[PDB]
């Protein structure tokens, strides 16, 4: 009867153990393309998810994304610091979805951005809907997480979350 | 367990101290942060105007009607922010507690009856 | 091309530009990583408006980090003296016992901390080098002279209000270090404490402690002790011909001149009314400097605020130099 | 027994500490974290308090080459103390120039 | 019941200005700017004289 | 070390209207090598405009004491992803790139690896 064991609800296989409110709107603000952090508040965000099982790691920040004129991060590579905050963790998550709001249209290319693709637990495209992060779909990340990753993976990626994603909210406001 | 006279109830979850709290720029800070996931769900917008014909009913010394159909429309209640220098819908622009940086975006902001109740 | 990383840029829906962004390797071309005399000559404090519980200086030259240690230093950890224990003896007010004894708790004293020491153990006796003792003693009866009239300053008003002039100071020990007002009872003397009517005492003991104000906040030694970056306004189109006087009711007053000039951007409340107008909200980019800031301390009148400052800084010092002493431990 | 610092692993790695300030908050945190993320030999500084209940914050420091995790911290509150060593002493020059102005 | 001394927010020394706010009411002194003499600035230090009620003198009555 | 450059001309500054403050999708084509590719640009640090010839180059290493490739004046950093006349799609975080076309000059890139842009005006 853990909740590590139950995150799968019997009747479906859905996940219901998924974020909630203000997590689904928080991580969908950082996610979302227009976000872009320096090293004064990336460094901050991440190191939010450093207390409880997570303060014995080399938490390793990914290389920014803009170099040249101002070097700078961007909101979606912070979010792959919770699947993989480490250098030695060895999840590679994987997904390629739609989304809410999706642009009918085109695969991924398409300027409204909700068509999600993370590759080795680094989020390349899209940005995080309920329908990727909450309750309900069976191709939201922490489902992923369960099935090929096992299921520690799962909540500890679902407890980084929950600790990063109101950090970010309440300094964006 | 307070509620927050439009039926919006909620245990208060965390107390913290002053000095991480988002103040505003005449010194404010508030009591009681409210979450707006409230909102677009109930659909209480007579919630978001008591802010509104809270704030501008402080900064004039009057007390705001909002009765059952009439009272105090919001096109007249704007306006008398404006004339205290505050923003004509009532966001004002906060600079956070924690961080010292300024809010990405602006906060709503204002006085509203909260009742404590019996729980 | 050209980067304002020195301005916020307050737009209509979001304040665009926020977080400091100036370390060391983040804007390619610029060195920024903490030169000490560069700091050291492009900062200066310029005050304004320092009377008797008030002050409204600038501190221009700094980061909002270490900006937000002076605000939230003065909050809530430079300590001051509040009445903590309030022996109460009979005591038949209305008002109920607790609430008495919490509102002895939020009158400011004037006696200064730092004469003082914290209260170490328990210690409910007090050592008159840690505590500061006071007296109320309120006993109201009728004036025998009192008309007919149902006027409670006239009948009944012996001492139907019981204010803050009533308490008095037992001097604990040799207080003679401190004057005759020197322990000016509460530093507000028209604060009502709690009303009467005849028949009824109050008869309690106080207790003052030092107190940091994040242990409660009647140790708080400052009202507000808020800061805002100040704003500046720049007109990127020329605005003359009666559009002026519109953005002139369009602002806050004092900010603007009349052709249409900025004249003093500093006393600018952000209403953001320019972005109602439709026409002028393409013409000026409103936006506040990020490293000049104004600070405005207002104090309850436990210190004067320009000695409030000055031990809200010499507190942060003091906690890196219990770090620093840590390290030289280990 | 405010400070104390935690070894990244058995091993022990020098490049990359957490320390546990006790007793502290935002106040210090974002202000130490400014200074000590202005070296230019800091590749991660962030810090973050466990939980409200209890009062401690985790800055983690992650340096460049062999950066010991401890000299930019104590390097971060010496750049810090001469900071508010400096801007008290502006402060009173100035309270004191303003006060004889308005003589 | 009685006035707070203090402001709920801020915590303004504002329980002084209770009989101070009552003797501007009694003359001709309109509601705002009442509120304006006492020096009360911002909003949240004016809602504890403006949304004040006054128990006290009243409980009195019933409490001989 | 130079995966692919040529000289590009922005022809759509946004295709299908502004959806971003920060970032807006150009819609390109080579010269004499017709490689259209839809680059996302952050805009706020690099202004681009209607009909501007910009140079581009897919480098995988840059060679501040190595004294990297810093004539250009705009430089990214991002993994290949996805390869479907070739598509190549490229992603920078959340800045997409689909440099199409001609999959003989293509013949630089692959799957999961890591490649900076280097663009620059002219
Ligand atoms: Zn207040």
């Amino acid at each position: 009867m853990g909740t590590k064991a139950n995150l799968v609800t019997p009747r479906n296989g859905e996940p219901l153990i998924a974020a909630i409110q203000d997590f689904l709107t928080g991580a969908y603000l950082l996610t979302l393309k227009d976000t872009f952090f320096d090293r004064a508040k990336a460094c901050q965000i991440i190191a939010s998810i450093l207390v409880g099982k997570d303060e014995k790691i080399k938490v390793r920040l990914p290389p920014p994304t803009i170099l040249k004129p101002v070097t700078l991060w961007t909101g979606k590579q912070i979010f792959s610091v919770i699947l993989r905050p480490s250098d030695d963790n060895p999840v590679r998550a994987n997904l390629r979805t739609k989304g809410k709001q999706y642009c009918g249209k085109g695969e991924d290319l398409c300027a409204n951005d909700s068509y999600v693709t993370i590759q080795n637990s680094e989020l390349m495209s899209g940005s995080m809907d309920k329908g990727t992060l909450g309750s309900g779909s069976k191709n939201n990340i922490f489902y992923i997480l369960l099935r090929d990753w096992g299921q520690n993976e799962a909540a500890d990626a679902m407890s980084r979350l929950a600790r990063l994603a109101p950090v970010y909210l309440s300094n964006r406001g | 367990k307070f509620s927050s006279r439009h039926g919006q109830k909620g245990v208060c979850g965390l107390i913290v101290p002053q000095e991480d709290m988002p103040f505003c720029d005449s010194g404010i800070c508030p009591d009681i942060i409210m979450n707006p996931h409230g909102f677009p769900s109930r659909m209480t917008v007579g919630k978001l105007i008591e802010l509104l014909a809270g704030k501008a009913g402080v900064l004039d010394g009057r007390f705001h009607y909002g009765t059952a159909f009439g009272g105090s429309k919001v096109k007249d209640v704007c306006e008398d922010l404006v004339r205290h220098g505050y923003n004509y819908l009532g966001k004002d622009y906060v600079t956070s507690g924690i961080t010292g940086e300024p809010l990405e975006a602006y906060i709503y902001f204002g006085p509203v009856y909260y009742q404590k109740l019996k729980h | 091309v050209e980067e304002m990383r020195s301005r916020v840029v307050l737009g209509e829906f979001g304040v665009r530009n926020v977080h400091t962004t100036d370390f060391p390797g983040n804007y390619s071309g610029y060195d920024d990583a903490w030169d000490q005399d560069r700091f050291e000559k492009n900062f200066r404090v310029d005050v304004v408006h320092m009377d008797e519980n008030s002050l409204e200086f600038d501190m221009v030259g700094i980061d909002a980090a270490i900006a937000n240690a002076f605000r939230r230093i003065l909050l809530a950890e430079v300590p001051t003296m509040a009445v903590e224990k309030v022996l109460v003896y009979n005591n038949t007010s209305i008002v109920q016992d607790e609430i008495l004894a919490h509102r002895l708790g939020l009158i400011p004293i004037h006696a200064d901390p730092r004469l003082f020491e914290y209260r170490n153990q328990g210690d409910e006796e007090g050592t008159e080098i840690d505590t500061l003792q006071f007296r109320l003693q309120v006993r109201c009866t009728r004036n025998p002279h009192a008309a007919k009239d149902s006027s409670d300053p006239n009948e009944l008003y012996v001492n139907h209000k019981v204010y803050t002039r009533h308490m008095t100071w037992i001097p604990l020990g040799n207080q003679a270090d401190l004057f005759p007002e020197g322990t000016i009872r509460p530093v507000h003397d028209d604060i009502l404490i709690a009303q009467l009517r005849p028949g009824q005492e109050i008869d309690l003991l106080m207790h003052c402690v030092k107190g940091i104000g994040k242990d409660h906040a009647k140790f708080s030694p400052v009202a507000t002790a808020s800061y805002r970056l100040l704003p500046d306004i720049t007109l990127l189109e020329p605005v003359e011909g009666e559009a002026a006087e519109e953005l002139s009711r369009c602002f806050s007053p004092g900010v603007i001149e009349v052709v249409a000039r900025v004249a003093n951007p500093r006393l600018d409340t952000f209403s953001r009314e320019i972005f109602r107008n439709e026409k002028l909200k393409k013409v000026v980019r409103l936006a506040r400097v990020r490293d000049h800031y104004i600070f405005s301390v207002e104090s309850t009148g436990v210190l004067p605020p320009d000695v409030l400052v000055s031990e809200a800084i010499k507190v942060l010092m003091g906690k890196c130099r219990r770090f620093l002493d840590e390290l030289d431990a280990v | 027994k405010t400070a104390l610092e935690m070894v990244q692993a058995a091993g022990t790695d020098r490049h990359c500490v957490t320390f546990v300030l006790h007793e502290e908050d935002h106040t210090l945190g974002n202000s130490l974290r400014y200074m000590i993320m202005k070296n230019p030999e800091v590749e991660f500084c962030g810090y973050t308090t466990t939980h409200p209940s209890e009062s401690k914050i985790n800055l983690r420091i992650q340096t460049r080459g062999t950066l010991p995790a401890v000299e930019p911290f104590q390097r971060g509150l010496n750049e810090l103390m001469n900071v508010c060593q400096h801007v008290l002493d502006k402060f009173e020059a100035s309270i004191k120039d303003y006060k004889d102005q308005k003589a | 019941m009685i006035i707070p001394v203090r402001c709920f927010t801020c915590g303004k020394i504002v329980g002084n200005k209770w009989e101070a706010y009552l003797g501007l009411l009694q003359a001709e002194y309109t509601e705002g700017d009442a509120l304006d003499a006492l020096g009360l600035k911002r909003y949240c230090c004016r809602r504890m004289l403006l949304a004040h009620v006054d128990l006290i003198e009243k409980l009195l009555n019933y409490a001989p | 070390g130079i995966l692919f450059e040529d000289i590009f001309d922005v022809k759509d500054i946004d295709p299908e209207g502004k959806k971003f403050d920060r970032v807006s999708r150009l819609h390109c084509e080579s010269e004499s090598f017709k490689m259209d590719l839809i680059l996302d640009v952050n805009i706020q640090i690099y202004p681009v405009d209607l009909g501007d010839k910009f140079r581009l180059v897919i480098a995988s290493t840059l060679y501040d004491r190595p004294s990297r490739a810093d004539q250009f004046e705009y430089v990214m950093y991002g993994k290949v992803y996805r390869i479907e006349r070739l598509s190549a799609y490229v992603s920078y975080g959340g800045l997409l790139m689909r440099l199409q076309g001609d999959a003989n000059n293509l013949h630089g890139f692959e799957v999961d690896s890591r490649v900076y842009l280097l663009m620059k005006k002219l």
